[PDB]
């Protein structure tokens, strides 16, 4: 007999047992993200241990089954993600040793504690202290000593340990037969098998950097507006000719520029859209909001959902004794069990990200008829995209005026859509420059392309080119930033946000197409987009069978990333940033140092 | 039966068959409970190479959605025969004047 029938056998029972280890694994996990007991951590610790056990014996009982004599292209996937050899190939103990170092170092970085000097009593955890700090004062020598203090204590301590981890993760990397361990994540993008629609390893590498090439001009104006509006607010500590502080761009790392925002607003006498004091004046509460948000998904033709929803997924912080999470998720604990954790409390920002997991709640429903092993997107960045579309497509004011949210007597006007335009760019355009620098940065230093004993001094020239970011203290190859970053604490793959922010943009303007939408693109909305609705669920009714190359064909026709979108739907704010940068200098200088 | 048969702990207690060498004619009960031999090495009569028991239990738990949770199915089927065909229906009446 041949060994497709075998695999199938094996696939459908894997898929079997596997569902139901996840279903109460993830029935003990809705338990705790609601209730702080210790017996709790206990079976949540032990049913994933069952999870691994069988899992691992699963994969190493069919790494042995080939791929060239199975057909059905499909089946495929589930053998690739299915054979995952990984850190196994290397012997127990360094298994071990690879545990505990990613122990300590997660631990370094949970536990890097800040004391004030002169008083080793009064020491921050970040979590309570630079926290708000950061966004409610504007200390030009706190922020810098604190910048300091956060690259200096906790870099110098894991510096070599930064080595050690990397070069084993490299050696395994070599040992997994891929070039390096970049190439190892790029494998996530693998797509082979069908012609036409194939995709290669080095591609992406091409298209982002060519796509960056392209996109830098409205980097350089808008590093010219902060640097304008910074010479503005202190105009004796940066240069016109060089670059910008490292403490003074809106967050540690260059992330989020949003906290310049109060600082860089040039119409501050126009408040922006904010109808908090309006849900109040109704006394909306969560459910009012979800109802509202129920039948904006109902008006686009999706359908409603099942009782386990609101009998099973609690919407509130429960305070007294019982202690849950605040941070909004959405469960997927499997087999027609969905689930949404948030504390509810009054803010638009709350509005729109409780959009954003009720959006992801119909992006895990769509593909609940796929195989244990397929219930994802095509691709990862798909999620939180899908996830968000709807809650940007409904941030435009008319879909507020129309549900109540805003009066008729409000008229729309062109400052305060300028300044969300504004706090876009602070906010979503922001995070792509520490973005490419980060991911650059790492697939230049595991490819071997960087000296040792040069790696500090290797951070800097881009930095000072690239991002326009000078150091206000020299730093040698003692401190160690990229250690002081969360994301990659716990080794994640830093292209998810880059491939959100450039796919969203994609995405909105294709449904406002498939609406026939008319206009600006800044002034479409999804309401009554029916046929769009059941297009996107054709979209998301997929799951992980074929390339997602094959799902961006489906959307609008292209095989590889348009950036298109990105530059008509900021056309209005280009042509803006052009007008007010046309009478300030254009470009910066590599070598100024605020420290001389 | 959502309501009653769905217990919390999970009602591990049914079964299910869903691998079978061929499909089976209308209208007979099997209980078989061999191993079922995809690949082929001998099962032994235990599970092992490509070797499993073709019946899994339910395991309802009363967080399963509506396509999920139990649901009671009977099937009625009518034979004629050479009988004088006992059951037959109900039969009115009206009163007499
Ligand atoms: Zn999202």
């Amino acid at each position: 007999s041949t060994i497709e029938e075998q695999a199938k056998t094996f696939l459908d029972k894997f898929n079997h047992e596997a569902e139901d280890l996840f279903y109460q694994s993830s029935l003990a996990s809705w338990n705790y993200n609601t209730n702080i007991t210790e017996e709790n951590v206990q079976n949540m610790n032990n049913a994933g241990d069952k999870w691994s056990a069988f899992l691992k014996e699963q994969s190493t009982l069919a790494q042995m089954y080939p791929l060239q004599e199975i057909q059905n292209l499909t089946v495929k996937l589930q053998l690739q993600a299915l054979q995952q050899n990984g850190s196994s190939v290397l012997s127990e103990d360094k298994s071990k040793r690879l545990n505990t170092i990613l122990n300590t170092m997660s631990t370094i970085y949970s536990t890097g504690k800040v004391c004030n000097p002169d008083n080793p009593q009064e020491c921050l955890l970040l979590e309570p202290g630079l926290n708000e700090i950061m966004a409610n004062s504007l200390d030009y020598n706190e922020r810098l000593w604190a910048w300091e203090s956060w690259r200096s204590e906790v870099g110098k301590q894991l510096r070599p340990l930064y080595e050690e981890y990397v070069v084993l993760k490299n050696e395994m990397a070599r040992a997994n037969h891929y070039e390096d361990y970049g190439d190892y994540w790029r494998g996530d993008y693998e797509v082979n098998g069908v012609d036409g629609y194939d995709y290669s390893r080095g591609q992406l590498i091409e298209d982002v950097e060519h796509t960056f090439e392209e996109i830098k001009p409205l980097y350089e104006h808008l590093h010219a507006y902060v640097r304008a509006k910074l010479m503005n607010a202190y105009p004796s500590y940066i240069s016109p000719i060089g670059c910008l502080p490292a403490h003074l761009l809106g967050d540690m790392w260059g992330r989020f520029w949003t906290n310049l925002y109060s600082l860089t607003v040039p119409f501050g006498q126009k408040p922006n859209i904010d109808v908090t004091d309006a849900m109040v004046d109704q006394a909306w509460d969560a459910q009012r909001i979800f109802k509202e948000a129920e039948k904006f998904f109902v008006s686009v033709g999706l359908p409603n959902m099942t009782q386990g929803f609101w009998e099973n997924s609690m919407l509130t912080d429960p305070g007294n004794v019982q202690k849950a999470v605040c941070h909004p998720t959405a469960w997927d604990l499997g087999k027609g069990d969905f689930r949404i954790l948030m504390c509810t409390k009054v803010t638009m920002d709350d509005f729109l990200t409780a959009h954003h997991e009720m959006g992801h709640i119909q992006y895990d429903m769509a593909y609940a008829a796929q195989p244990f092993l397929l219930r994802n997107g095509a691709n990862e960045g798909f999620h939180e995209a899908v996830g968000e579309i709807m809650s940007l497509s409904a941030a435009t004011p008319k879909h507020l005026k129309s549900i109540g949210l805003l009066s008729p007597d409000f008229q729309e006007d062109n400052e305060t859509e300028i300044n969300f335009l504004l706090k876009q760019a602070l906010t979503i355009v922001g995070t792509l420059p520490f973005t490419y620098m980060l991911e650059k940065w790492r697939w230049m230093v595991f490819k071997g392309e960087i000296p040792k004993d040069q790696w500090m001094k290797k951070w800097w020239e881009m930095k000072r080119e690239i991002v326009g970011v000078v150091e206000p203290v020299p730093h040698d190859e003692t401190y160690c930033d990229p250690a002081s970053l969360f994301h990659v604490s716990n080794d994640y793959s830093f292209i998810r946000y880059y491939t959100r922010t450039l796919y969203q943009f994609q995405f909105q303007e294709a449904l406002c197409q498939a609406a026939k939408h008319e206009g600006p693109l800044h002034k479409c909305d999804i309401s009554n987009s029916t046929e769009a609705g059941q297009k996107l669920f054709n979209m998301l009714r997929l799951g992980k069978s074929e390339p997602w190359t094959l799902a961006l064909e489906n959307v609008v026709g292209a095989k590889n990333m348009n950036v298109r979108p990105l530059l008509n739907y900021f056309e209005p704010l280009f042509t803006w940033l052009k007008d007010q940068n046309k009478n300030s200098f254009v470009g910066w200088s590599t070598d100024w140092s605020p420290y001389a | 039966s959502n309501k009653l048969d769905s217990k919390v702990s999970g009602n591990y207690n049914y079964l299910y068959r869903l691998f079978r060498k061929s499909n089976l004619k209308p209208f007979e009960r099997d209980i078989s409970t061999e191993i079922y031999q995809a690949g082929n090495k001998p099962c032994n009569g235990v599970a092992g190479f490509n070797c499993y028991f073709p019946l899994r239990s339910y395991s309802f738990r009363p967080t399963y959605g509506v396509g999920h949770q139990p649901y009671r199915v009977v099937v009625l089927s009518f034979e004629l025969l050479h009988a004088p065909a006992t059951v037959c229906g109900p039969k009115k009446s009206t009163n007499l004047v």
